[PDB]
């Protein structure tokens, strides 16, 4: 229980990108540490490359530049510890977490 | 002679009935018509009950082409039918069967 | 010589996709359409690529259409295309005709088809020059080439299908470069003819002789009365 701003479109996002309860479903039993990251990135603004799935899911691959902000349930209170990974496959050389 | 027997048939109501569910069905052919998959496409109903409509049309204006158009030139509805049979008769002969040369499509829904 | 950097694209501003008749999230997976005997002489079929084509161009039976293209540079609008052009059918059918047939676009030197054979900047020599030994054999021979300071356009048919446009810049006066490209236009017209030698009037004229047969017949309903 957990979504963002925005969708897969008004963000630009021409076809179908790769969200996190996708990827999860991805792999089966391997931890999350080793489900998304760099080395597994590919990006929705290809045209070309994984898909022309329906747009409108949330979209959660947030960065600067853009306005993505994170949004909880209204009713009811909790907390939820969020570790913050930088996705960039050609950004620096080393684990920024 | 038959005069009198054809105007006690054009008389009944099992005529005017068959009437009726003709241009109902026509009505229905409109409705469908205004989509775009029956337009073109599932459409052999639509071509065999449009002929079917145009023949009881043809009919119906054999029905008007006897001497009673000595009333229907000065009468009310009766002008107001004919003239729309004529209006109806003429541009779908040039319409359906058209070879001609014409800008394009403005009056399928008008004539339905 | 050549500049690689320049290419050829179609405006798509709205493509058939996203609409009530195809969806941009099926046609990767093998959508094979269909082919009505209308290209060479039969059960040829026609495999649209997603990835390479995307959504199809959607345009109208009976309306007169001109593609316009435009250059690009480094990945950059920077001026349309206004050179002259041609077009052609990969897959080779023929239900399509032209706009205005040469005469009235003031053509004097008796225009090439696509019958002299592909074009290119090389093959391509004008008809609105001035040449002095083949003016005409030509009351209304069509001008298969569009764009220019000519105004034709395409004329479509009624088959109601996806076509492939091969287009190749023609002119031998914009770049060295061999400007072509591929693209891809959808059609959606009104109603197909299955009236054959049955015409209106002979209908017509049927139903008129059956319903004398039937008063001929309702004569003696009297008579017998
Ligand atoms: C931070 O996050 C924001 C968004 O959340 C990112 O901004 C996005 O950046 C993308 C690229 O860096 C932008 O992607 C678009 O990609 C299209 C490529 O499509 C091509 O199409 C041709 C057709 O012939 C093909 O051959 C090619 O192979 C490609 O498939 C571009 O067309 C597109 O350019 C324009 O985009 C605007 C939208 O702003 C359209 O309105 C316009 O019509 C045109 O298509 C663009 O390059 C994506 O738009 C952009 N999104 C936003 C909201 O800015 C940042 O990149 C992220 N930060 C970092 C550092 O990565
Ligand atoms: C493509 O262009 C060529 C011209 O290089 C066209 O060939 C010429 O076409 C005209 C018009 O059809 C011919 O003139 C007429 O031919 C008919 C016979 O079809 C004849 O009865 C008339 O008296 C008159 O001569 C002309 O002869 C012909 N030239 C040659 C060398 O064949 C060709 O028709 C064009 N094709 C298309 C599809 O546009
Ligand atoms: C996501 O929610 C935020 C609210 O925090 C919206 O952010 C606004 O975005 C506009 C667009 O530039 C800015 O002018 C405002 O200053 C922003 N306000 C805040 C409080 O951040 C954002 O519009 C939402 N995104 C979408 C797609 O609706
Ligand atoms: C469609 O084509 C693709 C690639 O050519 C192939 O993998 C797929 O099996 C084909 N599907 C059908 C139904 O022919």
């Amino acid at each position: 229980d957990y979504t963002f701003n925005s969708t897969m479109e008004q963000n630009g996002c021409i076809n179908e990108a790769q969200t996190w309860d996708s990827m999860i479903e991805e792999n089966p039993d391997i931890p999350l540490d080793d489900v998304w990251g760099p080395q597994n990135y590919r990006p929705c603004f290809s045209y070309a490359i994984g898909k022309p799935g329906d747009l409108g899911q949330p979209y959660e691959i947030l960065n600067y530049s853009n306005k993505n902000h994170i949004k909880w349930p209204m009713t009811y209170a909790g907390m939820y510890v969020y570790r913050l990974k930088i996705l960039d496959p050609n950004y620096s050389f080393c684990n920024l977490t | 002679e038959c005069q009198a027997y054809f105007r006690k048939v054009i008389k009944s109501t099992f005529f005017q009935i068959v009437m009726i569910t003709t241009v109902t069905t026509n009505s229905f052919l409109l409705v469908l018509g205004t989509n775009y998959d029956i337009q073109f496409e599932f459409f052999r109903t639509f071509e065999v009950s449009e002929l079917f409509f145009v023949s009881v049309y043809v009919c119906e204006f054999l029905m008007k082409v006897y001497v009673d158009p000595i009333t229907y030139w000065k009468d009310g509805y009766n002008i107001l039918d004919v003239i729309i049979l004529i209006i109806l008769t003429i541009p779908y002969l040039l319409r359906k069967i058209k070879g001609n040369h014409s800008a394009y499509l403005h009056f399928a829904d008008g004539i339905q | 010589g050549c500049d690689m950097t320049k290419k050829i694209v179609v405006q798509n501003k709205i493509s058939a996709c996203t609409m009530g008749i195809l969806n941009p999230v099926q046609l990767q997976k093998n959508y094979t359409y269909t082919i009505e005997k209308e290209a060479y002489d039969d059960d040829l079929i026609v495999f649209y690529e997603y990835k390479d084509l995307g959504c199809p161009r959607l345009v109208y039976y009976d309306k007169p259409w001109k593609p316009v293209v435009e250059l690009w540079k480094n990945g950059i609008v920077e001026e349309i295309m206004n050179a002259e052009y041609v077009i052609s059918e990969i897959n080779g059918l023929v239900t399509y005709s032209y706009s205005l047939t040469a005469a009235t676009a003031n053509c004097r030197s008796q225009p090439q088809n696509w019958s002299t054979f592909l074009w290119n900047r090389e093959n391509y020599v004008s008809c609105h020059e001035d040449n002095k030994d083949n003016p005409l054999l030509w009351p209304n021979v069509e001008y298969q080439v569009l764009g220019g300071q000519t105004n034709n356009k395409i004329i479509f048919g009624q088959r109601n299908g996806i076509y492939t446009f091969h287009l190749s810049v023609v002119d031998p006066y914009y770049s060295y470069c061999n400007l072509n490209t591929i693209f891809s236009v959808y059609v959606h017209g009104a109603l197909p003819v299955t009236k054959f030698q049955p015409l209106l009037t002979i209908l017509l004229m049927v139903t008129t002789t059956l319903l004398t047969a039937w008063l001929a017949y309702a004569i003696p309903k009297q008579l017998r009365s």
